[PDB]
């Protein structure tokens, strides 16, 4: 009771560090994996996910 | 005066031995940066990693 | 005015404070389809723990991705019958073009 | 056999822009967008100022 | 018309030979559209005025 809403997002312990996934922002993220050649990707690119 | 719209090659063939997947990886494509050759061979190299 | 932004890209600090002043003045509507975000929705008793000025809406570079942030009021109890009157307005920028 | 050329690899060309600003009108500050944009626009946005 | 001599001669003698340099590749969707349609792919990390 008092439960202001339920989600169903990915599993965070399944889909874990390991495979280079963030989830704490409700959607996927990987770094380095599609990016920029020459330069350093920008921060919290949408490309991410 | 038309409709673009993806059509899986299952819609055409009636052989399902040599269809592996469906519209989502088009979908899935759609999402993506075009990708100039070496950021290919970086995002092979980074899931490798 | 329905003003639609395809992209912020080049525009003047100038023209970004005076839009935002005709959507505060001239109640002027700018969709701006450039923005991509996530949003965490919050309930009401976890506040707004993050905060997006008007300039950082309108500067903030194409392809990054914004965190923005929206209250679900649902769950707010009715104001106790004796609690003051409010004066003022509790105002709004930010909404969402999708579910 | 021969040592026909100098290699090089941002060549420079025989002509270039010159620009004389008015103090009065012009910001000495720096121009600049976003990091992936003013890393081409850039240099002509502050010539061009 | 000696400085037209010596730049005449510096062009007879500019015997370089372009290798390819530092060289970003933007992720496009960085790139204001009226950017990308000017960028293709690659281009060099000294980019001239223009």
């Amino acid at each position: 009771y008092g439960a202001a809403v339920v989600n169903i997002d990915l599993n965070r312990d399944f889909f874990d560090t390991a495979t280079g996934i963030d989830l704490t922002k409700g959607i996927p993220l990987v770094q380095d994996l599609l990016v920029p050649i020459g330069v350093t990707a920008g921060a919290e690119q949408s490309a991410e996910y | 005066r038309y409709h673009e719209s993806v059509l899986e090659i299952a819609d055409i063939f009636d052989q399902a031995d040599f269809i592996q997947t469906s519209d989502a990886v088009r979908q899935l494509r759609a999402l993506m940066p075009t990708l100039s050759t070496s950021q290919i061979r970086h995002a092979i190299e980074r899931i490798a990693q | 005015v329905h003003m639609t932004i395809n992209e912020r890209a080049g525009m003047s600090k100038l023209v970004a404070d005076n839009i935002i002043a005709s959507v505060i003045k001239s109640n002027w509507v700018v969709d701006i389809l450039d923005i991509e975000y996530t949003a965490e929705v919050m309930t009401p008793s976890e506040g707004y723990t993050q905060h997006v000025d008007a300039e950082s809406i309108m500067t903030a570079p194409k392809g990054k991705l914004f965190h923005l942030q929206f209250m679900d009021g649902l769950l707010r109890p009715e104001p106790s019958a004796f609690d003051p009157p409010a004066s003022g307005e509790d105002m709004r920028l930010i909404y969402p073009l999708q579910p | 056999l021969s040592d026909d050329f100098k290699q090089i690899s941002d060549p420079k060309g025989y002509l270039t822009y010159s620009v004389k600003y008015e103090d009065q009108f012009t910001k000495k500050d720096k121009l600049r967008a976003s990091e992936a944009d003013d890393r081409i626009v850039g240099p002509t946005v502050n010539l061009f100022k | 018309v000696s400085g037209l001599l010596m730049v005449l001669f510096k062009v007879m003698t500019d015997n370089r030979l372009v290798i390819v340099g530092e060289t970003t590749t933007p992720m496009s969707n960085t790139l204001s559209t009226v950017v990308n349609n000017v960028l293709r792919t690659t281009y060099h990390n000294n980019v001239g005025v223009n």
